[PDB]
């Protein structure tokens, strides 16, 4: 199932603690909330003080990675750059 | 004590769940709410000090959360008017949990320390009462009001020679049970520590039979009718 | 954290930019799978093909026609305007070596693999 979904490459930057392993790969079906939770797990943060943004605008919880790519990164070279805040 | 009383709260928010865990209350009342199984599960797994739980009118599905080794050894449980909570569900609820973790050796009912149990309105029979008698040695206060399958025979079982309930029961509430009659009073004579018998609105029970019970028991314990069909010790 | 009244993903984390990943069906029986290019894998591992096969024998290396690779990759919307495809020839007469995308290979490449349960 998810293992065999198309994969997207991401890069995550903090927006003025930090993520060391900032290159991420996941399923095109993964949603913002999912990425936010795994992010929070690794950085030992509560998922309530952490937001995912693109172009300095907060991304809705349920938007899939594919939807970010299509809407904001169409045809652009890998990886898709996102930002996170605390 | 510390009680969280969210009865009739139409919206139990995550912020409310979090605030419950911060306080770690002795008693929690979520009666007539839409608390989910998921939310209640979440709560009982983080409320090791919980003693009194009130869930009157909640979904059985929500209540079924308590069918788990995670259920604390509650002192009080109220599940009045829980729709779909019948004999089969009472069995799941009272029997030893079957989600034991490999690092757990508790194989008895998580409700064995129950002192007060409220079952009013539930569609349950003697089957469920046998379970109670088997599993609840400390049962002191029992509420069976408005239960239609509660009979004189039911009282026979609860007061029978051999039972823990015979001696543990102090207060029993049988208000508006139709199938209960004056002969249930003779069974209550078997109870060493009974001090409260509520037969109000029992159509087949007479003030006559009550007044009698007082005189027959008068020898040892002094009972009265504070009001009609409600027997109390003095 | 707290659930609300009405309530299986795998994430790879690397310090380094990640190699591209291609979704290819090699056999109808197996269906679509994710793959890395062997040449990319060896570049990152700083190791010959020979050593890799000998010392990591559980890694599945699968060789197909480059032409077939091109046909399938170009069918993806994710590679629609890709200057990555450019690097391959659609009329190639050559073989092309894939490595199956597994937790094993992610680990071998030095990534950390995070799992999400609900």
């Amino acid at each position: 199932y998810y293992r065999y979904d198309e994969q997207l490459n991401l890069c995550l930057e903090r927006l003025s603690s930090v993520l060391q392993n900032k290159y991420v790969r996941c399923s095109v079906r993964a949603e913002v909330r999912h990425l936010r939770r795994v992010l929070c797990h690794r950085l030992m943060l509560n998922p309530q003080h952490v937001q995912l943004l693109f172009d300095n605008e907060v991304l809705p919880d349920h938007m899939t990675m594919k939807q970010i790519w299509l809407s904001r990164w169409f045809g652009k070279p890998s990886p898709l750059l996102l930002q996170y805040s605390v | 004590g510390t009680r969280i009383d969210l009865n009739h709260c139409k919206s139990i928010t995550p912020l409310m769940l979090s605030g419950i865990i911060r306080r770690q209350p002795v008693s929690l009342d979520l009666s007539w709410t839409n608390i989910s199984k998921k939310q209640l599960s979440w709560l009982i797994n983080r409320l090791p000090g919980l003693r009194d739980l009130v869930l009157s009118g909640c979904s059985w599905i929500a209540v079924s959360a308590l069918c788990s080794s995670s259920c604390p050894l509650l002192r009080t449980l109220d599940v009045q008017w829980v729709e779909g909570l019948k004999d089969a569900q009472m069995r799941d609820l009272l029997s030893p949990p079957t989600d034991n973790r490999p690092g757990q050796m508790d194989n008895r009912s998580k409700l064995r320390n129950i002192v007060e149990l409220r079952l009013a309105g539930l569609d349950i029979t003697d089957a469920s009462l046998r379970l109670i008698i088997r599993h609840m040695p400390l049962l002191s206060k029992l509420h069976l009001s408005y239960c239609n399958h509660v009979t004189d025979q039911s009282i026979n079982l609860l007061t029978a020679v051999g039972t823990t309930t015979r001696d543990s029961l102090t207060e029993i509430n049988l208000s508006d049970c139709n199938k209960v009659t004056d002969q249930c009073l003779s069974f209550f004579k078997r109870c060493g520590n009974i001090c409260h018998i509520d037969l109000r609105y029992c159509k087949q029970v007479t003030k006559e039979g009550c007044e009698q019970f007082i005189a027959e028991m008068s020898v040892s314990v002094q009972f009265g009718q504070v009001e009609e069909k409600l027997l109390q010790k003095l | 954290n707290p659930p609300g009244p009405e309530d299986v993903f795998e994430f790879e984390f690397s310090e380094t930019p990640l190699l591209p990943c291609y979704n290819i069906q090699v056999s109808v029986a197996q269906g679509p799978r994710n793959w890395l290019l062997l040449s990319d894998v060896l570049k990152k591992l700083k190791m010959s093909s020979r050593i890799f096969r000998c010392n990591f024998p559980n890694v599945e290396i699968v060789t197909i026609a480059e032409a077939e690779f091109y046909r399938q990759v170009s069918a993806s919307l994710l590679f629609s305007c890709s200057k990555d495809l450019e690097a391959f020839n659609p009329e190639s007469k050559e073989l092309l070596d894939l490595v199956e995308f597994t937790n094993e290979i992610q680990t071998l490449l030095g990534s950390s693999v995070e799992w999400l349960h609900p």
